[PDB]
């Protein structure tokens, strides 16, 4: 599953046993109720430019 | 840099200048508050390990904005493998003497799982390559940070356009018009999937900046991904220089 699509995951894709997949999210960030989409939890997550993010704010 | 632009003051936050006795030595990308990613290459002829400084949230070397944040290194991490003066297996984990302080001008850029960064990030186009290398070949550095968006290579793609490992990957173009150049080794070859930034490649060395037939050669950080993972959970070791076993 996420071979194709990145299994329809934000960031990080576990396969498991069946027709299972499981989204992760890095640190600094949480998994929504979608499964499949990551907020960040702190001020300066990884990966993103806060002049740009307050930009679109 | 050859052929980009200035990168924006701040749009770039990750990027790292390494110094040796104040002088410009190499580019590196910040992955945490104390850890950076380089080029193994950049401390081949290192003397006094106890010189080197990094400095975060730089943007114009010309002046002081107050954005700046130095530290020292307390430790250079290099593969086993790596071979000073060559190519494969150029990377270097560095440990600040003291975190940084994460701000709008300083905040890591994320190292990805390596299944995701094979998969995915891999399939990615275009990705930005940074620095304050030469603006030319034989030509002056930059003052400001310099950035270029570059397409990777299928390496079969890279050798047909055109050795190349499993642990590089090609990047940019043939033209001779724009690349990587000296005084840009160790910074960061950023990737953008679905709203945020992933480290893929780090600036190595080939046989020239701007070389007309040629593409840049970066190291192919998936392939490290566990190596650093495992290194950054590890205890300081007394003396600045360390070979780790790869894998
Ligand atoms: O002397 C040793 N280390 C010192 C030390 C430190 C920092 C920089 C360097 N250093 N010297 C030359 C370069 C360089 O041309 N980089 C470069 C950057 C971007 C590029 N983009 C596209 N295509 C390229 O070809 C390309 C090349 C570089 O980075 C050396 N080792 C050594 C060991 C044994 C024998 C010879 C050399
Ligand atoms: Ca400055
Ligand atoms: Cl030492």
């Amino acid at each position: 599953i996420c071979v194709n699509e990145n299994g329809g995951c934000e960031q990080y894709c576990s396969d498991h046993t069946g027709t299972k997949r499981s989204c992760r999210c890095h640190e600094g960030y949480s998994l929504l109720a979608d499964g499949v989409s990551c907020t960040p939890t702190v001020e300066y997550p990884c990966g993103k430019i806060p002049i740009l993010e307050k930009r679109n704010a | 840099i050859v052929g980009g632009k200035v990168c924006p003051k701040g749009e770039c936050p990750w990027q790292v200048l390494l110094l040796v006795n104040g002088a410009q030595l190499c580019g590196g990308t910040l992955i945490n508050t104390i850890w950076v990613v380089s080029a193994a290459h950049c401390f081949d002829k290192i003397k006094n390990w106890r010189n080197l400084i990094a400095v975060l949230g730089e943007h114009d070397l010309s002046e002081h904005d107050g954005d700046e944040q130095s530290r020292r290194v307390a430790q250079v991490i290099i593969p086993s493998t790596y071979v000073p003066g060559t190519t494969n297996h150029d990377i270097a984990l560095l440990r600040l003497h003291q975190p940084v302080v994460l701000t709008d001008h300083v905040v890591p850029l994320c190292l990805p799982e390596r299944t995701f960064s094979e998969r995915t990030l891999a399939f990615v186009r275009f990705s930005l390559v940074s620095g304050w290398g030469q603006l030319l070949d034989r030509g002056a550095t930059a003052l400001e940070l310099m950035v270029l968006n570059v397409p990777r290579l299928m390496t079969q793609d890279c050798l047909q356009q055109s050795n190349i490992t499993e642990y590089m990957f090609c990047a940019g173009y043939s033209d001779g018009s724009k690349d990587s150049c000296k005084g840009d080794s160790g910074g960061p070859h950023a990737t953008h999937y679905r709203g945020t930034w992933y480290l893929t490649g780090i600036v190595s060395w080939g046989q020239g900046c701007a070389t007309v037939g040629h593409f840049g050669v970066y190291t192919r950080v998936s392939q490290y991904i566990e190596w650093l993972q495992k290194l950054m959970r590890s205890e300081p070791r007394p003396g600045v220089l360390l070979r780790a076993p790869f894998p």
